[PDB]
């Protein structure tokens, strides 16, 4: 009984709301500032910056923010990614004006008490360590470094040498240089739009338009081998791919879903997947291969990612690449394309379906576009894709130079250009 | 559509005052478990897995 | 007044002696085994094995080795490199009969009691750290890792994950397979030859001929970068070079000494070197630039190494490299070439002039063929070199594929491909 | 003629239970001091340098 009301401001700040009737109101404030916006002079700054959300600001004590939000029973979270930094907060419907008063505060005039920041520096080791509890993060936030000369090469996590030396002044510099009102956008759910017209009015006095917006993130083909004692070597061939919002990006999407990039049935081999079957008869069961596609406004990435026994990796990644090469030959059945397009429809609907991921969706889309696109409109574009665009996509992935990353024993894994 | 959450790809960490920030996409898991023995690292001051998203009396 | 008495033995053991009348007898034992013979399975074993020199053995307790060698006032030492491994011991002339017996016990019959090995496991990190206190090393061991797929890529120092996992069984497996008597060569000095005919004959009873002798060390063009906070970025870039025994290798040596491999004047700016005189007019004085030339039986390496301010780095290595390009143009006078040839003659005679480094020389070339090559002959070999050969060497450098390794801020350093 | 002395290059460590490993071949050293700031790393469990094989009364 309601659809979201997209809106802008004379200040240039995007705003939007989609009324629901769930008792938990859930508002989020997204900023274009991200990990790609650091240069060499400051790095890992955002990784601390999201940890600093609980710190005292000019308008409130940290004790007041913590004990207040907890007394409300609501909660705050700071999502972060290379393109965007997404603040978010959830509360009961009557509590909104309270928690939002914290929200904007945390992002309007933070006061980075230097001693509190120094107290939060050790926390960086803990967060960075638990984040790497999964090896794949260690592989990809490393693979990007292997793919890009410049902007996107910067890790989401602080480099170990910077853990003890990040300063509050760098935090201020990054804040007035990147929490620009033009970069920001605000989204609500349980909250109605018209009251957002006034509660968001508070920010208009804060911060003028236009930020810094440096860099371009050029591609590079270099490897990053690591060599560890781990038996299950990871690996990731990657080639540059056009994105975002291009139909060619849709071609790479359908391309990954032909290749079984997405999980489905539990406790069963992904028989429709070309890669799992290409590897299953290539090597014994202990493996897990899947396509990988990343979307960034400057440029994106596409390529297979593999987990395998160290002895078997050379057979596995080559089999998985040859499986792509067969599609690069134009040998592609009509049916699996339909099944893949269906996997994209059900998949995108699953992502949109949950309200929180829906908020991430509407917001992340609101920043890059400035025009909300309803999912059916996505479905016409995603149905629009032709087989030839897919074949050209695979030809592009094969023809291009390969970046690669590979944690593990690396006793048998071929170097990029050697396989 | 351009959000990475809908796509297989890099995680977007969700630090919070209370809830754990499970999210993102493959980066294969579960499917890796189907083949025998993916032992996985344990206790590096590790946070508990799964998280109590299924609260009940 | 004697030439060294080079001699081979039926066991395959090589032996030599060079009588002098200096009271310090100083013998050395040279095994062909090195870090390169390690593979992914038992990497870092050599770094511990060099430190296992004082451990208890089948014929003597460790207390007997340490207290014996010290009570005599002589001393054992263990040099090591990617090629040869080199035990050595110094002692007074009347005491050899003791200390050499320890050597016989150290290399031929070294039992590795596991608890004693576990006790030495932590120390590897300390030795690796004090070794990494020297800035050039930390780059160049990464440089070999960036320059080879295979054998030579293996670090001299133990990898951090292997510090606790090295085991005595791996030590033995490396010992029987690589301390082959055919690989071994024994080099005495002030000790008389016939008693060496005795004590080496004591060595002959142990071990059969021919070691495991694997690998080939293929070349590669990959990068390695570190990204640090240090202002003094420092890095090297390297092309392939033929090695050794070729006139071409001598052409690379004469080449690096045209480029000025090192200072001759303390506390003085290097007026004659082309690289220092290019970079000095290129940027600020604080830097240091010189040619580098690795030389291994499978392959050699050549290329500029630099230390500089992080902002100036891309101004520096893009300058000195151009100097090499000038040599590719055939722009090279005979005179400075004669000066460089004189620099190799004088510098080689200097490095030989010390007895210990002399023993390193004799023990280095005892393995490649064993026929001793007197310094005057080496002077014939350098005097043979023509300017055109040098131009061919620089031409091979400019035309060749290049690798690079770097450590510092890295904000401005060029990537290897652009170089 | 593969020796580091005969052909300057990578260090060959002399690391041992009875002596420090200092030796090697250039690899630039000391010359950097005339140019400004060769600050050198400080006290990461650092050994004293030089190693007094050159003793004097």
């Amino acid at each position: 009984p309601q659809d979201l009301e997209f809106t802008k401001l004379p200040n240039g700040l995007v705003i939007a709301s989609l009324e629901n009737y769930s008792p938990v109101s859930r508002i989020g404030l997204f900023i274009k500032a991200g990990s790609r916006y650091e240069d060499f002079s400051n790095l890992g700054t955002t990784h601390l910056l999201r940890l600093t959300s609980s710190l005292t600001t000019k308008g409130a004590s940290s004790f007041k923010i913590t004990r207040g939000i907890e007394a409300v029973g609501g909660k705050l979270s700071v999502t972060a990614t290379r393109e965007n930094m997404a603040y978010t907060v959830e509360c009961l419907r009557g509590d909104v004006d309270i928690l939002m008063e914290f929200l904007l505060n945390v992002t309007t005039a933070p006061e980075f008490r230097r001693w509190e920041v120094a107290d939060l520096q050790p926390q960086l080791k803990i967060d960075k360590a638990v984040a790497f509890q999964n090896p794949q993060t260690h592989v990809i936030e490393n693979l990007h470094a292997a793919a890009y000369r410049n902007a996107l090469a910067n890790p989401l996590y602080c480099p170990d040498y910077r853990i003890g030396k990040v300063t509050s002044e760098e935090l201020h510099y990054f804040v007035q240089n990147h929490f620009t009102s033009a970069r920001m956008a605000l989204i609500g759910l349980g909250v109605s739009h018209p009251v957002l017209k006034q509660v968001a009015e508070q920010f208009l006095n804060m911060r003028g338009g236009l930020g810094l917006s440096g860099a371009k993130a050029n591609y590079r083909g270099g490897e990053i081998r690591e060599q560890n004692g781990d038996s299950l070597v990871h690996a990731a061939f990657v080639a540059e791919s056009a994105v975002a919002g291009s139909a060619e990006a849709n071609a790479f999407s359908v391309l990954q879903h032909v290749l079984g990039a997405g999980p489905h049935v539990k406790r069963g081999s992904n028989t429709t997947s070309h890669l799992h079957q290409a590897v299953a008869k290539a090597t014994q069961q202990p493996f897990d291969v899947s396509a990988f596609n990343a979307s960034y406004s400057d440029s994106g990435l596409f390529g297979i990612y593999t987990i395998s026994q160290a002895t078997a990796a050379g057979d596995v990644i080559k089999a998985a690449y040859n499986q792509v090469k067969t599609i690069a030959q134009g040998n592609l059945s009509n049916t699996d394309v339909q099944a893949a397009k269906n996997k994209l429809k059900a998949g995108y609907l699953m992502s949109v379906e949950s309200s929180e991921c829906f908020l991430e969706e509407v917001g992340s889309q609101a920043l890059v576009a400035g025009s909300y696109m309803p999912p059916s409109t996505v479905l016409q574009q995603i149905d629009s894709v032709a087989n030839a665009d897919i074949i050209n996509a695979a030809k592009k992935f094969v023809s291009g130079q390969k970046s690669m990353a590979a944690s593990g024993n690396l006793g048998h894994t071929p170097f990029v250009d050697e396989l | 559509m351009l959000s990475v959450a809908s796509r297989s790809g890099p995680f977007a960490p969700v630090l919070s005052a209370t809830s754990r920030g499970v999210a993102g996409a493959l980066r294969p898991l579960v499917q890796a478990t189907v083949p025998a023995t993916p032992e996985q690292p344990v206790l590096d001051l590790k946070r508990p897995f799964l998280s109590r998203e299924s609260l009940s009396g």
